[PDB]
RNA sequence: AAACGACUGUUUACCAAAAACACAGGUCCGUGCGAAGUCGUAAGACGAUGUAUACGGACUGACUCCUGCCCGGUGCUGGAAGGUUAAGGGGAACUGUGAGUGUAUGCGUAGCGGUGAACUUAAGCCCCAGUAAACGGCGGUGGUAACUAUAACCAUCCUAAGGUAGCGAAAUUCCUUGUCGGGUAAGUUCCGACCUGCACGAAUGGAGUAACGAUUUCCCUACUGUCUCCACCAUGAACUCGGUGAAAUUGCAUUACGAGUAAAGAUGCUCGUUACGCGCAGCAGGACGGAAAGACCCCGGGACCUUUACUAUAGUUUGGUAUUGGUGAUUGGGACGGUUUUCUGAUUGUUCUGGUUAUCUCACUGUGGACCGUGAUCCGGUUCAAGGACAGUGCCUGAUGGGUAGUUUGACUGGGGCGGUCGCCUCCUAAAGGGUAACGGAGGCGCCCAAAGGUUCCCUCAGCCUGGUUGGUAAUCAGGUGGUGAGUGUAAGUGCACAAGGGGGCUUGACUGUGAGACUGACAGGUCGAGCAGGGACGAAAGUCGGGACUAGUGAUCUGACGGUGGCUUGUGGAUGCGCC
RNA sequence: CCCUAAACCGACACUGGUGGAUAGGUAGAGUAUACCGAGGCGAUCGAGUGAAUCGUGGUGAAGGAACUCGGCAAAAUGCCC
RNA sequence: GGGCUUAAGUUAUCCGCCGAAGCUGUGGCAACCUGUGUGGUUGGGUAGGGGAGCGUCGUGUCAGUGGUGAAGCUGCCGGGUGACUGUGUGGUGGAGUUGAUGCGAGUGAGAAUGCAGGCAUGAGUAGCGUGUGACGGGUGGGAAUCCCGUCCGCCGAUUAUCCAAGGGUUCCAGGGUCAAGUUUGUCUGCCCUGGGUGAGUCGGGUCCUAAGGCGAGGCCGACAGGCGUAGUCGAUGGGUAAC
RNA sequence: GUCCGAACCCACUUCAGUUGAAAAUGGAGGGGAUGAGUUGUGGAUAGGGGUGAAAGGCCAAUCAAACACCGUGAUAGCUGG
RNA sequence: GGGGCCUUGUGGUUCUGCUGCCGCAGGAUUGGCCAGUGAGAAAUGUUGCGUGAAGGUGAAGCGUCUGGGAAGGCGUACCGGAGUGGGUGAGAGUCCUGUAACUGUAAGCGUGGCACUGGUGUGGGGUUGCCCCGAGUAGCGUGGGACUCGUGGAAUUUCGCGUGAAUCUGGCGGGACCACCCGUCAAGCCUAAAUACUCCUUGGUGACCGAUAGUGGAUGAGUACCGUGAGGGAAGGGUGAAAAGUACCCCGGGAGGGGAGUGAAAGAGUUCCUGAAACCGGUCGCAUGCAAGCCGUCAGAGCCUGUGUGGUGAUGGCGUGCCUUUUGAAGAAUGAGCCUGCGAGUUAGUGAUGCGUGGCGAGGUUAACCCGUGGUGGGGGAGUCGUAGCGAAAGCGAGUCCGAUA
RNA sequence: UGAAUGUAUAGGGGUGUGGGUGGUAACGCGGGGAAGUGAAACAUCUUAGUACCCGUAGGAAGAGAAAACAAGUGUGAUUCC
């Protein structure tokens, strides 16, 4: 910077730490399954997601931003609160 | 050869979602008896960085996503 | 005749031959012999096949007369009463985990760990002496002699002591061509003095000194083309002819002068003047001529040198420990039972261990003698002698260490240096928004205040005039007048009398979570802020309060620390560490 | 074969450097200097020409340091008894 | 500047003119915008940004082309807005190379006191390295400079003679005159061919050691290596038989 | 470590040379010239080292740290292209 | 885990010992599940294939035209498991050399592998009484070093110096340390392949160079030359198809030239292909000896030529070089004597970040590697970017964080 | 055969029994180990365990058959990408 004092030095550095086993979710939205799965999709697993999007051999936490009128029963490893309200209220479940 | 990132950039800058390019206020780290309340709330959040401040970051971080 | 050096010598190959170096002579310091010193990691070696009348280092430098005072500082030598002080030894204490105990919290045995270490412990340093032919130092004010100038002399301040003998306008004297005398017709030089020594001085020697010097200086005489003042002669070049035949340099070219103009000195531009074309011999005024990326100056980099710059380090030195063992005392810290009485007070034996100290010797010493390998001054073995658990060496450890190494040693600046300045606040310059420079003109700040903060209520000043005890211009009281000229914690400016100035009551908002919206900087950043919640202060309420009438009183990041919290913890549980505020 | 060098060291067939030996006559102290001997050379561009000027020598009236920073240079002196 | 007051000087006023790459006229080119059949505006330019191209070499493909003459060089006559260029037309030359479209670059030079080569300028100029030569004859294409002779001059503690070191054939004889020789040269220390150096006694070795070197074992040292004993070398010296 | 003075060693002054005869000399004088003299032959000391009667002098014609090669195409906020 | 103690099992034996006239072992031409020249606790011959070093066979064209010459033009035929190249007098599938294809290999120290000879040779269930299981080793302390880790919370590993274990109810590791759990068994050794490289030998290749380039070196090249030495270090290629390299004559001492010959060409004559520029000249046209000139530009007479376009150009106006670097240079600031040649924005990343363009698209894309000995083609999805963000993180999630479920 | 000297050993005397010596362009293993440079100065750090040096191979070398990883199920010598 010229000699003056540069950006990277003057700014405090953000400290915290990183989790060294955190692992991430391939989050699915309830939007993306009623598209995917249109016909009274019944089951759906992460196979099925993962054959259209999901990213295989990860954890497949379901999301609930859409409305999903059609009915589901979604196996997968974890939920939000919303998802699952909402997946509960359209007539299916999850599980896992 | 990979071209490296920048440490201190690495540990100082942080990029949103939409792009925009972030530090930690700087300034109360320490002395801060004579600073107000006002003055330390001034310096406890976040800052989005000015248009050539964060073309620099982005060039010093070699596509790290910050922090 | 003077200065310097005593002399003969030596030296900057290639700008310095000297007054510089050396020298014979002198003194100091070190060295007892494997010497000290030096080259080398070491063995070795030189010193020296020498032995204190010797060797090495330092300074001075024949000879003559001398070499004065100071040991405060620093160095060196010696010493050790106390202080400080490493590694090591060694406590006490704390602490993690943990069988289990605990209705659970928690605690915690054994074992395995961790932390720093009361006491003990060296040199060095502080400290006390000596040492100057060690590195060094050798002063001030006031005044006084019968012309005046000075001070032998007196008082004093201070120091470790205050410059002795001798010399002095000097290889030293700034003023300075000091003054006086000599030498000249005339002498800033000379030489003899004077003493007013800017800023001599006694082995970095003082003052002298016969002889010596391609040293420096002044004078006399002889001699001369050095000169008045040059002339002439012969020669090697130059010149002409025949032969041979470079160079530096070169943007060009059919390359005048004057006065101007222009990057401020023009062959090349302007206005004029002059000038037929081409040669040869010459001279040097110009082409800012050629030659050499100025060597002076500044800026950036480097190198080498210095030191009480920094950081290291070879060497030197201190102790601990290993090598490293045997045998006694004499003093403390224990376990141990059992004289005392676990004990304020004392102990012996019985086991473990620090220190002080004394002897022994197939550790070790690379050593003196003899012998053997061997008919070998190396080397090795045996042995005697002499030391001896020392020394030496390895590792650890404190001190010392320009001997060596790597580097640092700011910028601004009417060149650089010296001096000044460097961040923040107020005013002017600043041209009636904001901003605006100079080594421009003025000043302030690096705080302070538990009230000088918050709130609520009340009050009006300075100055002037008059009356009144101390009391006066001015303490305190009374009447009139007085609007801001008083005051404001603190510079200045903007404000404030509706007071933001003076006083009374209660208080801690000098809050916690926030911050719509803005101002101001390239940015980091700086600044103002409505409304809301919690929990408070004052007020009857309205309301106000997130320090101070406002604007200075401040320091990013890194790194580390303390309190809280408990988000993470590399198999699990702790611990530990990190994270967040 | 060269060898105080045209053959070596100097880039040269370079007025420089290079150790040793022999080394006669007359004058002279002399291995100085002059002229010769033994012996060897005439030197590796010449021929001319009274230019200035530069270098190298020579002479010089009267004066005699007036020169110059300075007697620089030269002159004077010089040998034997 | 000439010259000017008899203004061509100052001043007031009036009437004309001159004067730029300005403006207008006319003829081309180009950028942007705009209704999209008018056209309008615009086009000096360093640093610099953007856009589009010329030329060189290699190369895939296609079409070719070349001794009835490729490349390269060199003229003339033309062409484009530029880098440039013609499928015009010669000359020289003697074996390659053209156009279209892509692909890849060691792709463009006027300068770096740039590097290499060649050639100018100074210039037929400076110099030709201490000096004494003259003449007669010869040789020869050619003679101041070669050979012979006679005069004269020069060195002579060296311009002589002989060695060492060093050089290496330069020595001698013949042939030579491209180059070298600071000129010429018929000459030469140069060129080419051939030849030439003979030791019991001279100088070295075969003998000896100095300084110094190396050094069996050995000692010292992380390694590398250092030192050194016994020895072995090493003349500038000792010894050794001819004039 | 006498005197004058050749050879020899040196280098005080002056003139010339300065693209030289010569990358340090020549002419004319000058100092030492039995001594701490000079010289031949061989040898020893080597680069943060040598050696130095001491000038930072000399160590193969530029030495306040030789030369060669390598790190290396060192680096240059500077000049040039 | 092994030893020991036993419940047992060796390949069929001729018959020798010791222990209990049980049993165990040396013993032997004859199996053999095995196992071999290997690292394997080891190392000794005769028979079985195809090759590199050399070789062998190896297809198929003539006629005319022009030319010095035919491989070229024209005409008309062949071979191809061979049309990759390179030579030949110009541009060849059929002229040569070769090429494709087959083939031989005596020999190798041959080499690889197989067969035989010859050489060497088993365990399973039970038991823990007892016995062994790598010592100055591991750890610990200290001074250093390597590990992402630069002394730290310092695990692991290693060197010097001290100190110094346990041994299976044991040791070590899982990032200080302890406990449990998991894994493991140090202080002994040997081990192919996958990996690295090329002084060399053989064959081949190139949008690599083409004599200032490519090696320093196309030639007496590490030569000449320079330096005491270590060391440094060049420049110089081309006649022609074939020397047919110019017999002979003339001028000249020669050199050189002129005639002539050879050759397609000699102005291809050995200084030899082509033969540029600077530079040096001969000839012709114009101008030029009264003139002040960045040397040009515009206007312009005259002369020559007229190949009616071109050369020169008296005379008039205007006009201070190029580059660099500067506030400003014609500058008396820098650099350049001239010409020819050479001499500076490149290349590599499954780098960063844009843009243009093409493919695919909620998806895109492979890396190493494997197959194609036939390449540029195919596979390989390991990974990676996008698909959700916010938070120090636990985590929550179209939200999340500061916050009080504000 | 066995010194001083007793055991013996050192040493001495016979035999050649076997191996060695030196070179080698790159690659390997073990050890010693820069500086320029970057940090816009510089010392930690970087350069870089590079340059260079020493010892020593082989046709390759080194490593190699868990006192290993992992994290609760598991993999199973080394090397290389
Ligand atoms: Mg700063
Ligand atoms: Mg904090
Ligand atoms: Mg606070
Ligand atoms: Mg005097
Ligand atoms: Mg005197
Ligand atoms: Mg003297
Ligand atoms: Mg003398
Ligand atoms: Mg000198
Ligand atoms: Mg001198
Ligand atoms: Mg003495
Ligand atoms: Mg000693
Ligand atoms: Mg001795
Ligand atoms: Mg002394
Ligand atoms: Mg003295
Ligand atoms: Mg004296
Ligand atoms: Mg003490
Ligand atoms: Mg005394
Ligand atoms: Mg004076
Ligand atoms: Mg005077
Ligand atoms: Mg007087
Ligand atoms: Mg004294
Ligand atoms: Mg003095
Ligand atoms: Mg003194
Ligand atoms: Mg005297
Ligand atoms: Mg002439
Ligand atoms: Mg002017
Ligand atoms: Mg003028
Ligand atoms: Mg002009
Ligand atoms: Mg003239
Ligand atoms: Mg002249
Ligand atoms: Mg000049
Ligand atoms: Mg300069
Ligand atoms: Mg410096
Ligand atoms: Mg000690
Ligand atoms: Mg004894
Ligand atoms: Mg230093
Ligand atoms: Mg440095
Ligand atoms: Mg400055
Ligand atoms: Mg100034
Ligand atoms: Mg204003
Ligand atoms: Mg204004
Ligand atoms: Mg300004
Ligand atoms: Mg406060
Ligand atoms: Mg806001
Ligand atoms: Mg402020
Ligand atoms: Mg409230
Ligand atoms: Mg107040
Ligand atoms: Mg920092
Ligand atoms: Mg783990
Ligand atoms: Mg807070
Ligand atoms: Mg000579
Ligand atoms: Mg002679
Ligand atoms: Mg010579
Ligand atoms: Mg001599
Ligand atoms: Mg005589
Ligand atoms: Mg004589
Ligand atoms: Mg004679
Ligand atoms: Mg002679
Ligand atoms: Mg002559
Ligand atoms: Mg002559
Ligand atoms: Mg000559
Ligand atoms: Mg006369
Ligand atoms: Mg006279
Ligand atoms: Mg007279
Ligand atoms: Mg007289
Ligand atoms: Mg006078
Ligand atoms: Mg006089
Ligand atoms: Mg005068
Ligand atoms: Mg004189
Ligand atoms: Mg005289
Ligand atoms: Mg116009
Ligand atoms: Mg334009
Ligand atoms: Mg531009
Ligand atoms: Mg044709
Ligand atoms: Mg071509
Ligand atoms: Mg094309
Ligand atoms: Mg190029
Ligand atoms: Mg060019
Ligand atoms: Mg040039
Ligand atoms: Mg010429
Ligand atoms: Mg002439
Ligand atoms: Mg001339
Ligand atoms: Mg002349
Ligand atoms: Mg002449
Ligand atoms: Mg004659
Ligand atoms: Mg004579
Ligand atoms: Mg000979
Ligand atoms: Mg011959
Ligand atoms: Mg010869
Ligand atoms: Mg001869
Ligand atoms: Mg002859
Ligand atoms: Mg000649
Ligand atoms: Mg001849
Ligand atoms: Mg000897
Ligand atoms: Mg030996
Ligand atoms: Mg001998
Ligand atoms: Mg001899
Ligand atoms: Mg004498
Ligand atoms: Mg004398
Ligand atoms: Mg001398
Ligand atoms: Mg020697
Ligand atoms: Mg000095
Ligand atoms: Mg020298
Ligand atoms: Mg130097
Ligand atoms: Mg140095
Ligand atoms: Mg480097
Ligand atoms: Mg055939
Ligand atoms: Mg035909
Ligand atoms: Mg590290
Ligand atoms: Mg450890
Ligand atoms: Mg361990
Ligand atoms: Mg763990
Ligand atoms: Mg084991
Ligand atoms: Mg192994
Ligand atoms: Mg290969
Ligand atoms: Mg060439
Ligand atoms: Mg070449
Ligand atoms: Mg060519
Ligand atoms: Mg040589
Ligand atoms: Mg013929
Ligand atoms: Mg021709
Ligand atoms: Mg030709
Ligand atoms: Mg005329
Ligand atoms: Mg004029
Ligand atoms: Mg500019
Ligand atoms: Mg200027
Ligand atoms: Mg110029
Ligand atoms: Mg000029
Ligand atoms: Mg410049
Ligand atoms: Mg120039
Ligand atoms: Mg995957
Ligand atoms: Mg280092
Ligand atoms: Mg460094
Ligand atoms: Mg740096
Ligand atoms: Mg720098
Ligand atoms: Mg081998
Ligand atoms: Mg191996």
């Amino acid at each position: 910077a010229g000699g003056q004092m540069p950006i990277h030095m003057q700014a405090p550095k953000l400290g915290g730490f990183h989790n060294p086993f955190r692992t991430e979710y391939q989050v699915v939205n309830l939007d993306k399954v009623e598209a995917l799965f249109p016909k009274g999709g019944k089951i759906t697993v992460d196979d099925l997601v993962s054959v259209g999007a999901v990213r295989d051999n990860e954890l497949v936490k379901v999301l609930g931003t859409g409305e999903l009128t059609v009915k589901v029963d979604l196996v997968v490893d974890a939920w939000s609160k919303s998802a699952q309200e909402k997946i509960e209220k359209a007539g299916g479940s999850v599980t896992k | 050869p990979k071209m490296k990132s920048h440490s201190g950039t690495k540990k100082r800058f942080k990029v949103t979602g939409s792009g925009k390019v972030t530090a930690r206020k700087a300034g109360k780290r320490h002395l801060n008896e004579h600073k107000s309340s006002r003055v330390t709330r001034r310096l406890t959040g976040e800052t989005v960085l000015s248009k050539g401040e964060a073309a620099k970051v982005k060039k010093l971080l070699a596509g790290h996503p910050g922090r």
